């Protein structure tokens, strides 16, 4: 988990082999490319109550907003049960109007 | 780990308070206290030296 301690980058696997008088290693390291640009906020006002997301991020192509994880881009559309609320927002600098999808009252219909 | 990545201050410092397990919903609502206290030992450690 420490970073630069065996490979650069992160780490995934290992392999050692002999020598004369020593050891070598043979590291497997995961790094990431092509990126992009995208347009991020910090929290999501709806019916005067703030949404920040579990484990990710808020991106927006523009015209939508998507929730993401850090490493790797894989929109998904939000919802009630990825999100939780916390207080009212009126505090928090940096939040944007938005609407909150929820399955079950779709479902009860 | 490779490229450079832009990413606003606040939400870097979002991350590293969820990382040590504190809520990331504590950061967002108290701000400027953070900045102030951060502000006050920077002083305080620079007259120190
Ligand atoms: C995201 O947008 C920014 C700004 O629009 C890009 O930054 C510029 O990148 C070009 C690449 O040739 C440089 O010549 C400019 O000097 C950069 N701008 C500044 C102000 O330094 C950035 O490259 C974009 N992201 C990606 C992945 O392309
Ligand atoms: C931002 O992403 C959304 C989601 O894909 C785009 O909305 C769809 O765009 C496709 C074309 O790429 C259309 O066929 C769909 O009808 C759109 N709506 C839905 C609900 O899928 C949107 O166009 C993107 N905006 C930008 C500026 O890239
Ligand atoms: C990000 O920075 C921009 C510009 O530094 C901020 O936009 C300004 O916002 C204030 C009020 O918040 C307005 O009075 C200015 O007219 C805005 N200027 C421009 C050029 O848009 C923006 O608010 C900042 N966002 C966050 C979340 O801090
Ligand atoms: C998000 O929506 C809220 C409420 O719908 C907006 O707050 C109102 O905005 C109108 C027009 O800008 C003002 O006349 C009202 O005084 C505002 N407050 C209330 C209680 O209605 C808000 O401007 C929208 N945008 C953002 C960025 O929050
Ligand atoms: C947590 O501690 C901080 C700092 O010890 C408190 O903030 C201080 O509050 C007093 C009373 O309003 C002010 O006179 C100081 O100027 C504040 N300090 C700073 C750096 O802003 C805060 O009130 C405490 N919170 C709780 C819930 O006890």
């Amino acid at each position: 988990k420490r970073v630069d301690f065996c490979g650069k980058g992160y780490h995934l696997m290992s392999f050692p082999q002999s020598a004369p008088h020593g050891v070598v290693f043979l590291h497997v390291t995961y790094v990431p490319a092509q990126e992009k640009n995208f347009t991020t906020a910090p929290a999501i006002c709806h019916d005067g109550k703030a949404h920040f997301p579990r484990e990710g991020v808020f991106v927006s192509n523009g015209t939508h907003w998507f929730v993401t994880q850090r490493n790797f881009y894989e929109p998904q559309i939000i919802t009630t049960d990825n999100t939780f609320v916390s207080g009212n927002c009126d505090v928090v600098i940096g939040i944007v109007n938005n609407t909150v999808y929820d399955p079950l009252q779709p479902e009860l219909d | 780990a490779g490229a450079a990545l832009q990413i606003p201050f606040a939400m870097q410092m979002a991350y590293r308070f969820n990382g040590i397990g504190v809520t990331q919903n504590v950061l967002y609502e108290n701000q400027k206290l953070i900045a102030n206290q951060f502000n006050s030992a920077i002083g305080k450690i620079q007259d120190s030296l």
